[PDB]
């Protein structure tokens, strides 16, 4: 099945009458935009009747009209928005999709938003009898690498600059979230009278509807940055975060570390950066922890990483808060080394 | 407060007052009865707020003014469970409504009335004297589509549109439509106003018979009506709904006069092991017969042959059979005349006398 | 199906029932007396005789002859206690039964009175398990239940069930059973049972009945069950799982030997007839407690490894205090630790093997 | 599982027993359910439903049997867990159990087995208890474990136990590589590893758990000299990482083994790959090391939000760690 | 397979047995009947695998070997939507059992005969009949005294034991029992014929004057009952029957000698401002009198003050009104006597007329 991605599918919506426009993908700022563009299209297609009505995992279902000639009292086309399954429609569900993909559909315009199916699912016969008729919208996010682009192009949607300066720091800081990045353009246009990014104004208020990920404290960590990492986390505290997250993603970093101090001390820093990953960005940071990083200490440090995530996760132990101060510098070990009791 | 009235005289209001307030429906002291001796008066009122019957009663027996509330059942059942006529005896007496029987005393709980909030007299736009039968010649056999609930609007309450000297109504679903005239001749500034279904409830139960003319007043905002002690009023939603003008058969062509009747049975006959999805019952129909294939997913099938008064193309068209009954028996009429299309459109279902009055229902194939 | 004894050895009168004479005489005592709760508490561990105590009292209080320190054997009330239907009593099982719904029905009937009763007298056991609010309801009656209606209490575990209740009732904390006092009943008993004991056996069981009464009845039923009639020794040795050898010393000291294979090739074909460890376990733990002990005093023990007195003795001193304590100590953690391994077999290796690996 | 002839001699004092009444109606097999229990289970109920008809027979005839057969043996339970749960809840329970208030309700005496009475509720069994104690009439009830760990003791106080061990690992050997080509070593090694018990011995060659019991062998004997254990992570990362932390345990502590000079190993299925494990790792990091082998499989298992790799890794990378001096060696106590 | 009936002959056999008709967890063929028309009568049986109602029409229809099973009903409504009297031919073919009757046909299902489950019915030892007359009043009264989530006997269940040429039964709720005597019966040998809630049911249907008289072959196995076109037959649960002569008050004997009826009215009033959960009405019999006070805890009171011939001081004994009631109503005599002992206590109540029905109730609390 056709994928489209977002911003093209007038293509397909337009051409013609498509059953399911499929808006798999994932970015909600992708699926919003995939969704209002064919109702948008669809409602002045003559499917005002315009309904919404998820499927559950349930085997749901309820108007499966498709066709009955019942409709004369309020005649007209209808349309459906289905709302997915985590992986999309299950049995049931399939079974009653296979059935729609069997007739006009009549009154029943596919608008099927959600994720990506399963493969189970896209190979199950609804979702091979939608084909050719449907539209799969991918609606998935940016690499760090195409996020400006996108970013770049996304500023002229509220026309002003922006500053690619600015675009960039919002492509890392925001990078990958392209909902709250629109609206983080949004909510500081208003905020002025000018409304005009630039990369100065963005500074002086920052949208505090908008994310200052992990990376800015585990960054500053690769680094070495022991005392900036740190920093990041205080302001990760008052931000309320979940501590799971913070462990989750420098585990992420930390395991990726690891694997690449294995084969790095020998292989040139940051191609790896990215022949793997790490952030453009991150892979000097990155290819230097790996020196500075010598996996033995490395060692002890997820060890008492470890310690952290279990004392969260099995023990519910809320001083995983105070465990990492030390891990900082046990894993850093300072931007130098500096490397001590475990805790 | 204090009156003392018979149990039965009470017992119209008994009901009609009391009825939609049992469920205390909306704020207690709306779900309580006004008890409002107000002079030689004894008025009963039931306010729920969606609706509201009022049940009067005369009483020069014994009174005094006052006013109380108390709920609906409390009171209501204690004077029925009284044997008749009884002298209910009912006297605020403080805060206890002390409900003497003869022999048998009983104290409900009483507040005095102070508060119990009462609805939108307005004059009414338009306002007539229905001479009740042709309440309920439309008023069965137009509810059949009245959805109770619908999200198309308004369509849980039936559509009281006024138009000339014809009311009619049209109660909607959205497949299914019903709308019957009559004409009262009371010349009625046309609008259309949709009023509470439980107001057309309610107000079927104060339709009441004996010619009770049933006065009527429709404004937009309100409604209201007189039949007898049963003063009810409703808000209204005015607006409206569709009309059969439109569902209206694309072949009038084809027709089927039958009886009702021998046709309901065979509907009735034709609905058993019939479709379980959407009691599509496809009949071809024989320009004197009348042969409806009623498979269900069950795979069973009933199959009833009969004879109709068929003309125009025989043609398999489906049919909710379910609806089909619902009017034929509510439709007072012996033939039913269909005029049928092929099955795009829905057939038409027309009383005999048909004040205008169509039944429709679109098709539903199994 | 097939009958049981334990149930069938429940009392008629206090001597039924081994031991808890604190609770014995406390019951018999509070029977005879006015001093009759509406709340009991019987806290002891299953048919210990948590459930003998409350059943004595039963009797006692519905005991057409009154309330009395003993049941009065036969009364009606009494006889058909411990038999289907009476009124005045109702009985229940609050294990099955975890809602509080269940708690809350059970609390409206106590108004009807009997037709003839004189004590509508209400029996739970196995409280713990209903629901936190099942517990609190009772509180409510607990203090001023209406008149006959009585709550007698019989928990195994009084712990599942807040300080208020037992505030709130005569907690008659019946203690465990002494091995002996357990084996002594059992011989009693089964004697009285036409097939032939089993000393060794009933000893087995004794030790085997784990301080409850009900069980160690079970037990028996079951041995007999499997051994087809008959208590012997070996049935139940076997069927115990328990090793009547000293297997324990021996690996102990294979341990000692520093010798690695036959401590552990023992293990492992002990494991396809799934030998019990514990058993093993226990008993290599005890000997350096006395060893040990023989070494503070080769008679100021109050040791039973007699047998291998000498063995102890000899073990007691030759090596010193502090050893012995160690080896008692890492085997003890090792017992700890057994069963986190996830063959049984392989916990039991492990804890040898931190002792073979201190020797 | 499928009914295997070690289960017919159980069956058979049981059903005599029970049949003398002396069999004790309750009964409660050790063995796996794994190792045949359910169907032996099953089997009695064929009979003691259908009351318990013939000396013993597994009934292949009886209206009972084959109503059971039908199951529409109302007698006839299957008392499986709750499905709502996975355990046999006290539900599912409270109302067989009821409806045993009401006799026999087509006849033969009834049996209500539960499949893998390992499998039950507390809620269930506390339910249960009273009925596993007290008899009701006709009533035959059949309890499953893997092991007789599976059921709580109060329950067990009123088991009338049918033990029922593994088979003998020879026997469960001859058994396991009927079905299973790979070297008696595999199946073996596998079988011990299973802490011997057939049903439980099987399960290993399918998969490619023993292939990568095989694998994770292999990344392994790289893994010990290299001091790149890292090596290892996803040998064992699997649903059957337990498993797999299983595999590898089971050599852990062939090489303390070696440690204590012991030829004797639990995986038989290669002598090499253990003796270097005594070889790079004294043993008192070999045994510090066999400890968390499967604490991790427990943890693998326990921690709640687990990453399944982070745990695989950190291990490696700190086994890694004790083959480096300095860094302190434990040996498993407080 | 081709077997002819007749339609209205079957027509009521096909309710009979289709009231005992599954009921349980699993209830597939329970819902389908089977018929044979042996050709003479035929199988109509509705079991449930705890009672059955197999009727037979005596019909001489034809048949050919169709033994089948097909639901209940549909073949049920089929018949009666055919004409009566209609020769209710089928073809039992491919387990489509086909209806034709007229324009009207069906092609219905059918469940093989072979697998129906069935149930005792065994001749049944004893042989012994009661007129549905008192065996009506006898069920009536006795019936209503179930109770259910037996884990402790049959409450719902019913006991039948002739105790002697009587026959006294009972069912309790254990909060209240009823014991109504028949004196009629015979001495023949009462057995375990515990018959559940249900059953008693249809058979007091199959009384009522109509049917032949009630007559039972009274075994402990599976008794046989005779009455209607059926044949009832229950396996019985075997296991006793709780007491029902200690439950007699402590000393019946002060001799409420009221109308039970105008007490079961009293009594229906005073309960609503009575205590409103358990319905536990008290009562303080005037001598001669009656005098009740009743409060709802939720304030409020119902007072009566009715008469009965009670001598012996007042009764003071308050029971659950909601038992009471029914048996007053199930209690055809109308004079009834009280047998309490006053205080609170059980109190009996027999007809004074007879006795036959006597029925104890409780008190409440204490």
């Amino acid at each position: 099945m056709i994928r489209l991605y977002p911003e093209q599918l007038r293509a397909q919506l337009n051409e013609g009458l498509r059953a399911a426009y499929l808006l798999l993908g994932n970015d909600p700022l992708l699926l919003q935009e995939s969704q209002d563009a064919v109702r948008q299209v669809a409602a002045a297609q003559g499917f005002e009747e315009h309904h919404t009505f998820s499927i559950d995992p349930n085997t749901d279902w309820n108007a499966i009209f498709s066709l009955c000639q019942a409709m004369s009292l309020f005649a007209s086309r209808q349309t459906l928005l289905l709302l997915l399954p985590e992986n999309g429609p299950n049995a049931a569900i399939n079974e009653q999709l296979l059935t729609l993909t069997g007739l006009l559909h009549d009154d029943l315009l596919l608008i099927v938003r959600g994720n990506k199916l399963s493969k189970a699912q896209e190979n199950a016969a609804w979702f091979t009898a939608l084909a050719n008729r449907s539209v799969q919208v991918t609606c998935q996010t940016p690499e760090q690498a195409q996020l400006p682009r996108w970013v770049a192009a996304r500023a002229k949607q509220l026309n002003l600059e922006l500053d690619d300066a600015a675009n960039q720091v919002l492509c890392y800081c925001y990078e990958g979230n392209l909902l709250a990045l629109a609206q983080a353009l949004e909510r500081l246009s208003l905020l002025w009278p000018d409304g005009k990014l630039t990369l100065p104004r963005v500074e002086q208020a920052v949208n505090d509807a908008a994310h200052f990920t992990p990376f800015h404290w585990v960054d500053a960590l690769l680094m070495g940055k022991s005392k900036r990492a740190l920093h990041i986390l205080q302001q990760l505290r008052l931000e309320g975060s979940e501590p799971v997250i913070l462990l989750r993603t420098l585990q992420r970093e930390l395991l990726l570390l690891v694997n690449l101090k294995r084969q790095s001390a020998h292989t040139p820093l940051r191609a790896l950066f990215d022949k793997h990953r790490v952030w453009q960005n991150r892979r000097g940071m990155m290819g230097e922890a790996l020196n500075r990083l010598s996996q033995t200490q490395l060692r002890q440090a997820v060890q008492l990483l470890t310690r952290t995530e279990l004392t969260l996760k099995q023990d519910y132990g809320q001083s995983v808060w105070a465990e990492l101060e030390g891990l900082s510098l046990l894993l850093c070990h300072k931007p130098l080394a500096d490397v001590f009791i475990d805790g | 407060m204090k009156f003392t009235v018979e149990r039965e005289h009470l017992l119209k209001p008994l009901q009609q007052v009391s009825g939609p307030l049992g469920g205390r429906p909306t704020l207690p002291i709306l779900g309580n009865l006004l008890l409002q001796v107000a002079d030689g008066t004894l008025s009963l009122t039931g306010t729920d707020l969606e609706m509201e019957m009022v049940a009067r009663v005369a009483l020069v027996q014994p009174h005094e003014p006052g006013a109380t509330t108390v709920p609906a059942r409390k009171f209501f059942d204690i004077c029925r469970g009284l044997p008749e006529g009884a002298e209910i005896a009912v006297q605020l007496e403080g805060e206890r409504m002390l409900v003497r029987s003869g022999r048998s005393r009983f104290s409900l709980s009483t507040l005095p009335a102070a508060d119990f909030p009462n609805l939108d007299d307005w004059q009414s736009e338009v306002e007539f004297t229905l001479p009740q039968a042709t309440m309920k010649r439309l008023i069965e056999a137009t509810q059949f589509s009245m959805a109770h609930q619908d999200v198309r609007y308004y369509l849980n309450g039936m559509l009281f549109e006024t138009e000339g000297e014809e009311l009619r109504t049209v109660a909607t679903d959205g497949h299914r439509l019903a709308v019957c005239s009559m004409p009262i001749g009371q010349s009625l500034p046309s609008h259309s106003v949709i009023v509470p279904r439980k107001g057309v409830i309610e107000l079927m139960r104060m339709l009441d018979g004996g010619d009770n003319p049933l006065r009527v007043q429709i404004g937009s905002n309100n409604i209201r009506a007189h039949v007898g002690d049963f003063i009810f009023t409703s808000k209204l939603v005015d607006g409206r709904f569709p009309d059969y003008r439109r569902v209206l058969p694309k072949n009038p062509d084809k027709h089927l006069e039958a009886g009702c009747d021998l046709l309901k049975q065979a509907f009735a006959r034709a609905a058993i092991l019939s479709n379980e999805k959407f009691r599509g019952v496809r009949l071809y129909v024989s320009e004197n017969q009348l042969k409806i294939t009623a498979n269900n997913p069950e795979q069973e099938e009933a199959e009833e042959i009969l004879d109709v008064t068929y003309s125009g193309a025989e043609m398999e068209i489906g049919f909710n059979v379910s609806y089909v009954l619902d009017v034929l028996n509510a439709l007072k009429c012996e033939n039913v005349r269909m005029m049928l299309t092929d099955s795009v459109s829905s057939v038409q279902i027309e009383d005999a006398a048909s004040q205008s009055a169509a039944y429709v229902v679109m098709p539903m194939r199994l | 199906s097939y009958q049981v004894l334990a149930r069938k050895w429940r009392p008629q009168t206090f001597a039924d029932v081994v031991g808890q004479e604190h609770v014995l005489t406390a019951l018999a005592n509070g029977l005879s007396l006015g001093r009759i709760h509406h709340a009991y508490l019987f806290s002891g561990t299953r048919g210990v005789g948590k459930t003998s105590i409350a059943r004595l009292l039963a009797k006692g209080l519905n005991c057409e002859t009154g309330i009395t320190a003993t049941p009065c054997g036969v009364c009606d009330n009494c006889r058909e206690i411990e038999q289907g239907r009476f009124v005045d009593l109702i009985e229940i099982d609050a294990a099955s039964r975890t809602k509080v719904e269940d708690t809350r029905d059970l609390l409206d009937n106590v108004q009807y009175a009997p037709a003839r009763g004189r004590f509508k007298v209400y029996l739970i056991d196995e409280v713990h398990m209903l629901s936190r609010h099942s517990f609190n309801a009772l509180l409510k009656t607990l203090e001023e239940p209406p008149e006959h209606v009585k709550f007698l209490l019989a928990t195994t575990d009084p712990q599942k069930l807040p300080v208020t209740i037992l505030s709130r009732c005569l907690q008659f904390h019946l203690k465990a059973l002494d091995v002996e006092q357990i084996r002594h009943q059992l011989e009693h008993i089964l004697n009285e049972e036409h097939i032939a004991h089993e000393p060794r056996a009933l000893q087995l069981l004794a030790r085997a009945a784990e301080g409850s009464l009900r069980d160690a009845l079970s037990l028996t039923d079951q041995a007999i069950a499997s051994g087809d009639g008959q208590v012997s020794t070996q049935a139940v040795s076997a069927m115990l799982g328990t090793l009547d050898d000293d297997q324990a010393l021996s690996l102990v000291e294979a341990m000692v030997e520093a010798n690695g294979e036959r401590v552990m090739a023992l293990i492992n074909e002990a494991a396809a007839r799934g030998i019990e460890w514990e058993a093993l376990l226990v008993e290599m733990l005890g000997l350096l407690h006395r060893i040990a002990m023989v070494q503070l005093s080769p008679a100021a023990l109050g040791n039973d490894m007699a047998a291998i007195e000498l063995r102890m003795r000899e073990l007691a001193r030759t090596i010193p205090p502090t050893d012995i304590q160690l080896y008692y100590q890492t085997l003890l953690i090792g017992r700890k630790e057994l069963p986190y391994a996830p063959d049984r077999r392989m916990g039991v290796e492990m804890t040898l093997l931190r002792a073979l690996a201190f020797h | 599982m499928r009914w295997y002839p070690w289960l017919r001699p159980d069956f058979e004092k049981l059903v005599a027993s029970y049949q003398a009444g002396r069999g004790h109606h309750a009964l409660l097999i050790q063995a796996l359910p794994g190792m045949g229990d359910d169907a032996l289970i099953y089997a009695l109920s064929r009979y003691l439903l259908c009351q318990q008809p013939q000396g013993h027979k597994s009934c292949g005839h009886c209206r009972g049997c084959q109503l059971m057969q039908a199951g529409t043996h109302p007698d006839y339970y299957t008392l499986a867990p709750e499905k709502g749960k996975n355990t046999l809840g006290v539900d599912a329970v409270r109302e067989v159990t009821e409806k045993l208030n009401e006799h026999a309700r087509l006849g033969g005496a009834k049996v209500v087995w539960v499949t893998d009475a390992a499998l039950l509720t507390d809620a269930a069994a506390n339910a249960l208890l009273k009925t596993l104690e007290e008899p009701p009439a006709e009533t035959w009830f059949f309890l499953a474990t893997r092991e007789p760990e599976r059921l709580l003791a109060t329950l067990r106080s009123r088991c009338r136990l049918h033990y029922l061990a593994p088979p003998p690992e020879q026997y469960a050997v001859t058994w396991l590589s009927r079905e299973v080509t790979m070297s008696q070593d595999a199946l073996l090694a596998a079988l011990r590893l299973s802490a011997g018990s057939p049903g439980a011995a099987l399960a290993l060659f399918q998969g490619d758990n023993w292939q990568a019991r095989e694998t994770l062998c292999q990344a392994l004997a790289y893994s010990v000299p290299s001091g790149d254990w890292y090596s290892l992570l996803a040998a064992l990362n699997h649903e059957q990482a337990p498993a797999r932390l299983h595999w590898l345990a089971t050599l852990l502590m062939d090489a303390l083994k070696r440690h204590h000079g012991a030829a004797q190993v639990t995986n038989v299925d290669v002598p090499g790959l253990v003796a270097e494990l005594a070889n790079h790792l004294s043993p008192s990091r070999l045994q510090a090391i066999l400890g968390d082998v499967c604490h991790i499989r427990e943890q693998l298992m326990s921690v709640t939000g687990i990453n399944r790799e982070l745990l695989i890794t950190d291990l490696l990378l700190r086994i890694e760690h004790y083959l480096q001096p300095g860094v302190v060696l434990p040996v498993p106590h407080l």
